[PDB]
């Protein structure tokens, strides 16, 4: 019986970490490096998910730009980002509930991995929709932050790291329903 | 000549991250009708057209069919893209 | 990466579409 | 014939068909299908990579008159000038249409200055047109960065003497 | 191969796209002004295309 309960906690710690990574680009410092260092002068962009900041030392928000429709693809992202919070979150509940009788059960267990899945299918959605928009961002002329330097994470890696965390949350899980 | 690039070149390779991320999404869909078997009889679905031995519908047949409408577009668009 | 990010709306969609009918499937049970 | 259309969608899921007895009149239906999915799929690439060919761009508008059919994009002239006059007094119902939506419609169209029409139709980024002579516009078509053209013929004949 | 091709094609929307093809023939009345013009013409686009239809 320590068998299930050992895979059942270390599933429980992955999706936390999971989490760990959803607050982590939630909390991001600089989306993308960025520098526009025209011989002007010298210049270094490092774009915060909402909060531009350049680099003497300084950090801006810039947030909610063009266009219109884009801004209401943010609002699904964000959406997508809130509800896929609380998909994590009944996640961990349901887990809980499970360490409750460990001190339904199945019909439980399967019904937070399906969520999971769910969560895991929002976000990977909801970081194209952002992408998608950062895309568009570069795509329209960013007012004047134009970045050679063009690349994503860090911390939208570890976005991926929590969709992962939910994947392999709901891969084990269903291992323990096969049961 | 370009090595090993110029394959990948057709198509961004974080549409390849995305299609990857999205097969394992696709993958443990089909466990849930059921970390190792039902993962591996999707690596027997991505092999070959999509999907198999679902009783009739059941749940998850109906994503082997979205999944070969999808890997079929998306091959479509390679080819047309390297063309 | 958008054109197909479409497609990716549709596949992601119709996965959770086919979750809910699993989900009746094991109401009916 | 429910357990038939989910084998149906196990048919277009994979090649097609395959619950019959060898062919009897059962799989001669998904092998037409198949040749029937096969022929749309290469057309669609066929087509798909025909727009990654040329890439041809088209233009939204031809007649003058499509501008006054539309509403989506917005056209004005100059605040103060002749051409403005020309509208204002003109007595074809399609101008007069023209001169009764820029008249009508707020925020103006019209631009205290030629410049400022330049201004907007840069940015307006497709949203909108700006009337003017005719070789003033292609005298700007060559200007940089010749993101504008030009479109249709002259309104009216005019010359210079 | 089809479509490919067949998008490659424009119609001709300056008489300049005349002196850049040779599948379609074109010319003017035997006798006017007209020809007249591009005879006279010095402008490279007509001139070739005069020097085109007396050859023709």
């Amino acid at each position: 019986k320590t068998s299930r309960r050992g895979r059942a906690l270390l599933a429980v710690a992955l999706n936390l970490l999971a989490l760990l990574f959803a607050t982590t680009a939630f909390l991001t410092t600089y989306w993308c490096q960025g520098t526009q260092r025209v011989p002007f002068q010298l210049r270094r962009f490092h774009t915060g998910i909402w909060y531009s900041c350049e680099e003497g030392e300084k950090c801006r928000s810039f947030i909610d730009l063009a266009p219109a429709s884009e801004k209401g693809v943010l609002w699904l992202s964000v959406v997508s980002e809130v509800l896929y919070i609380l998909l994590l979150v009944v996640g961990f509940s349901l887990m809980c509930l499970e360490l409750l009788h460990s001190s339904d059960g199945l019909k439980l267990n399967a019904f937070a991995a399906v969520f999971t899945v769910l969560s895991g299918l929002l976000g990977m959605v909801a970081h194209m929709m952002y992408t998608q928009v950062f895309q568009v961002t570069v795509s329209l002329g960013p007012e004047d932050w134009r970045p050679h330097s063009w690349d994503y994470g860090w911390s939208f890696c570890l976005a991926w790291g929590s969709f992962t965390c939910c994947m392999a949350a709901s891969v084990t899980t269903l291992n323990s329903y096969t049961k | 000549k370009p090595g090993v690039f110029s394959f990948l070149d057709p198509l961004a390779y974080e549409i390849w991250m995305c299609i990857v991320f999205a097969y394992i999404g696709v993958s443990v869909v089909l466990f849930l009708v059921s970390i190792f078997n039902s993962l591996w009889f999707s690596l027997g679905a991505f092999m070959q057209q999509g999907c198999d031995i679902s009783p009739r519908s059941l749940s998850g047949r109906i994503v082997g069919g979205v999944w070969w409408f999808f890997t079929l577009i998306i091959i479509s668009s390679y080819t047309a893209n390297l063309a | 990466l958008s054109n197909v990010a479409g497609v990716f709306y549709i596949l992601v969609g119709g996965l959770g579409l086919a979750m809910l009918v699993a989900l009746i499937e094991f109401c009916y049970k | 014939i429910f357990n038939s259309l989910w084998f149906s969608l196990g048919a277009f899921m994979q090649q097609g068909c395959d619950i019959s007895p060898r062919s009897l009149s059962g799989r001669i239906v998904g092998g037409v299908w198949w040749f029937f999915t096969l022929i749309i799929i290469s057309s669609y690439t066929a087509n798909l990579a025909a727009f990654l060919t040329v890439e041809r761009m088209v233009s939204p508008i031809e007649s003058a008159e499509d501008l006054s059919k539309q509403t989506e994009i917005a056209y004005g002239t100059l605040d103060s000038g002749s051409t403005k006059e020309f509208f204002r007094r003109s007595k074809i119902a399609v101008f007069d249409k023209m001169w009764t939506y820029m008249r009508s419609a707020e925020p103006s169209v019209f631009v205290r200055t030629t410049a400022e029409g330049v201004a907007r139709v840069r940015k307006s980024k497709g949203k909108y047109a700006y009337l003017l002579e005719s070789t003033m516009n292609e005298y700007i078509e060559q200007r940089k960065p010749c993101d504008t053209m030009k479109v249709g013929g002259n309104l009216d004949s005019k010359g210079y003497g």
